[PDB]
């Protein structure tokens, strides 16, 4: 999920986003 | 760059996702 897209993969701003309600 | 981890990553959120709040995946 987040924590391999985001802490140990990169993430972008985009990415985040798409994780908002 | 860097990567988003802990503490930070759940900050980020507070700030891109506002008052919404977010899921644990997208929800599309």
């Amino acid at each position: 999920g987040i924590v391999e897209q985001x802490c140990t993969s990169i993430x972008s701003l985009y990415q985040l986003e798409n994780y908002c309600n | 760059n860097q990567h988003l981890c802990g503490s930070h990553l759940v900050e980020a959120l507070y700030l891109v996702c506002g008052e919404r709040g977010f899921f644990y995946t997208p929800k599309t």
